[PDB]
RNA sequence: CGCAAGACGGACCAGAGCGAAAGCAUUUGCCAAGAAUGUUUUCAUUAAUCAAGAACGAAAGUCGGAGGUUCGAAGACGAUCAGAUACCGUCGUAGUUCCGACCAUAAACGAUGCCGACCGGCGAUGCGGCGGCGUUAUUCCCAUGACCCGCCGGGCAGCUUCCGGGAAACCAAAGUCUUUGGGUUCCGGGGGGAGUAUGGUUGCAAAGCUGAAACUUAAAGGAAUUGACGGAAGGGCACCACC
């Protein structure tokens, strides 16, 4: 007969104050009480949120995870947790007639905070091409994988998670990899495809704080 | 307005958002609703809690009168935009959603209801799980 | 009827066959 | 809230349609905006140059 | 133990050899009592796993 | 007799391909012998967009697409009425139906 | 939100590639192997096809050891039926997966032996190589990548043709065949009985290879034509159809 939502009470989850929106959502969840606590019902939670909300003026076909670390009273903050694209883009971005190329790689950042990362392009046809299809050599294939796979690595390497995720939302890592690729075969549409978090590195307080604060 | 305690301190301008699993597959439709995490659901109806007819489950007039039930208790509560995350049955199953897919969604928009972005979460696997039809297949 | 039951009722009449030789 | 009431001139016509033939399209207009004209789908006979009526502009057409 | 004697063994004796009681014993069962198949969650030919 | 030159099948030059489960009956046929359907569809219902995008909490928001590959064996496929018989003419002609564009 | 397990590698994926066939599709590394191309390199007839003999051989099946997620013979049940030992539904053993050892069968098909020569045309495609306006990548130029126009060789094919052939369907091979002979293996002789019996041999078994006769029958078959029909599609028509 007791309305749950009536124990239920609401919190508003907080991006990184690196963005500039840094209102998520509302959530609900139920008053701290007995062995419970909202604290610990609260952390370990994930909330997907497009970037078009995240930022200002960007595309709308990439998502975040954004995992809840802490509970500051009514504030619930939270951090980067892993990027994806909508389904429907990736949908939309294989075609026949061109040929799809995959990548990974698990690199270490350099505050503890290790990455797993997934890269995707596609070839492009040119403007006078007058072939039906655009394929690449098998060699050709590993070779623009194994440069994008080594670009990624030494990126993050070279740079820590707050370094790696301010680039990360215009994708300009993207851009740099067919800007140098081109020569090698000229592809059109890369995009690093999916971000995954495996580890987090002993839960340094004053690391969130200070990110999330000045 | 009030409600009271039920629902946030909001303002007039912004909007409280959640998101709509609308698993409409054949045989039924789910209209649940959730927070904006996906785990403190808010409203849960389905096709068949309405149709008493055990075979219109996934037919569109059981899908836009669940719907609605979802709708009315979102205002009950104070959920008023909402992103909407279709999916079929999915997996090695079919990909195609149900006949309630369409009938459930037209149900929010004339509720009165904010939507948000939409995606299909369909469960799509990388070639696993041979399918449940034999080699010559279901030959009804 | 269909060769091939044509061919599994005969496979299964010579195995009979070899059963009742053995026998006797 | 809802858009007040409108007139509509019909043009020529584009066949029937319902697949029994109670339907046919019109290609209206609203006789103000008289360069911007749609296509409507209306039951009955149709008087092709007349004036019918419109409550809300823009509801729908699909292409024979 | 169904080729002892009723006295060396709860399955023992008979004019044929046969258990004549089932086999699954209970697991509380006394010592001297508990012989055959001990608490046994399932019996047979244990097929599937 | 030879009904077609290639055998009902874009097999040439291989062995083997691997078998397709129909996405109707779920039986495996040759994947060069299915028949595939690309449909491009979007998941709103044409017919009921405007509320939709009068409900929507943006403007200039863009509707998003269903992508979604189709498989069929022969039996199910002109059965569904998606491939049809012609005559031995037109049978031999590999150019798809028009787009209807205009 | 995680977790664990075992399978499977979608969409890119194509009348595209590789392999003697069976067959082969996530990333990376290692191991050996192969065609084609290029060669004013080498040997100099070393070659073609091949009884006996040998290597490999889908799936199912067998034996031993792991694993058993999903499906699923057998089996159970619910439906359907006049009946329903089935189709459909829910479970579900063997099996499906891996390692090792057997079997050697498929519509194992291109229902088309291999090597060689000749006999039309056209647009493509994959690989290699040889050229050319130009675009492009970056660069400071050249190669080198990507694209465009050709070409040479080897492949998977396709379109067309009164080359010719064929019973025709069709085939640039199934042509160069009464104007009958390039070389060389296998193999058929009306339909059944019958791939049966028996003998031999292989196999753990299942079964494999070799393989008749008695007797029975006037046809059985192949390609195309017409009609009829269809619980096949498509246009048209009708207030004995609808609106
Ligand atoms: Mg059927
Ligand atoms: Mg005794
Ligand atoms: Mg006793
Ligand atoms: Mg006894
Ligand atoms: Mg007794
Ligand atoms: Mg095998
Ligand atoms: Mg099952
Ligand atoms: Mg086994
Ligand atoms: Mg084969
Ligand atoms: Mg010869
Ligand atoms: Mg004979
Ligand atoms: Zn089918």
């Amino acid at each position: 007969v007791v309305d749950p939502f009536s124990k239920k009470d609401w919190y508003d989850v907080k991006a990184p104050a690196m963005f500039n929106i840094r209102n998520i959502g509302k959530t609900l969840v139920t008053r701290t009480q007995g062995t419970k606590i909202a604290s610990d019902g609260l952390k370990g939670r994930v909330f997907e949120v497009s970037l078009a909300d995240l930022q200002n003026d960007e595309v709308a076909f990439r998502k975040f995870k954004l995992i809840t670390e802490d509970v500051q009273g009514k504030n619930c903050l939270t951090n980067f947790h892993g990027m994806d694209l909508t389904r429907d883009k990736m949908c939309s971005m294989v075609k026949k007639w061109q040929t799809m190329i995959e990548a990974h790689v698990d690199v270490k950042t350099t505050d503890g905070y290790l990455l797993r990362l997934f890269c995707v392009g596609f070839t492009k046809k040119r403007n006078n091409q007058i072939r039906k299809t655009s394929y690449a050599q098998h060699q050709q294939v590993r070779q623009i994988r194994k440069k994008m796979m080594e670009i990624m690595t030494r990126e993050v390497q070279t740079n820590d998670l707050k370094e790696v995720v301010n680039k990360l939302i215009p994708d300009s890592i993207g851009k740099d990899i067919e800007k140098a690729c081109q020569s090698i075969y000229p592809l059109h549409d890369v995009f690093v495809r999916k971000v995954k978090m495996l580890k987090k590195p002993k839960f340094e307080l004053g690391k969130l704080m200070e990110l999330h604060g000045e | 307005e009030q409600v009271i305690s039920l629902g946030p301190q909001v303002a007039e301008g912004e909007n409280v958002f959640g998101v709509c699993h609308i698993f409409a597959s054949f045989n039924d439709t789910f209209v649940h609703v959730t927070d904006l995490s996906g785990k403190e659901t808010i409203c849960r109806v389905t096709g068949g809690m309405k149709v008493k007819a055990d075979r219109d489950e996934s037919s569109p007039y059981a899908a836009m009168l669940a719907a609605q039930d979802v709708a009315q208790r979102c205002k009950e509560l104070g959920i008023t935009a909402l992103h909407i995350k279709l999916r079929a049955t999915g997996g090695n199953r079919t990909k195609t959603p149900g006949p309630g897919a369409q009938s459930a969604l037209r149900a929010l928009a004339r509720s009165g209801m904010k939507i948000g972005r939409i995606e299909d979460v369909t469960p799509i696997p990388s070639d696993s799980t041979r399918r449940k039809g034999g080699r010559r297949g279901r030959r009804l | 009827m269909r060769a091939k039951w044509r061919k599994k009722r005969m496979r299964r009449l010579k195995r009979k066959r070899r059963k009742m030789r053995q026998r006797s | 809230r809802v858009q007040p009431i409108k007139l509509a001139r019909v043009t020529k016509v584009l066949g029937r349609t319902g697949s029994q033939g109670q339907c046919t399209q019109v290609r209206v207009e609203f006789m103000d905006d008289t360069s911007r004209s749609i296509i409507r789908n209306v039951k009955g006979p149709v008087r092709e140059g007349d004036v019918l009526t419109l409550l809300e502009s823009e509801r729908e057409a699909r292409r024979l | 133990g169904v080729a002892m004697n009723p006295v060396e063994h709860p399955f023992g004796g008979g004019n044929h050899q046969h258990i004549g009681k089932p086999s699954t014993i209970r697991r509380d069962a006394p010592a001297g009592r508990k012989v055959g198949l001990i608490a046994a969650r399932r019996t047979g030919r244990l097929r599937g796993t | 007799t030879k009904k077609r030159r290639n055998n009902g099948r874009a097999k040439k030059g291989r062995g083997h391909v691997q078998p397709i489960r129909c996405t109707n009956c779920a039986r495996c046929v040759p994947k060069d012998k299915a028949i595939k359907k690309f449909v491009i569809r979007n998941i709103v219902e044409a017919a009921a967009v405007r509320d939709i995008s009068e409900a929507s909490v943006f403007d200039a928001y863009v509707l998003p697409k269903l992508y979604v590959k189709l498989h069929y064996c022969v039996s199910c496929a002109i059965h569904s009425k998606v491939v049809r018989n012609r005559s031995r003419e037109a049978r031999k002609d590999r150019t798809p139906p028009p787009r209807f564009r205009p």
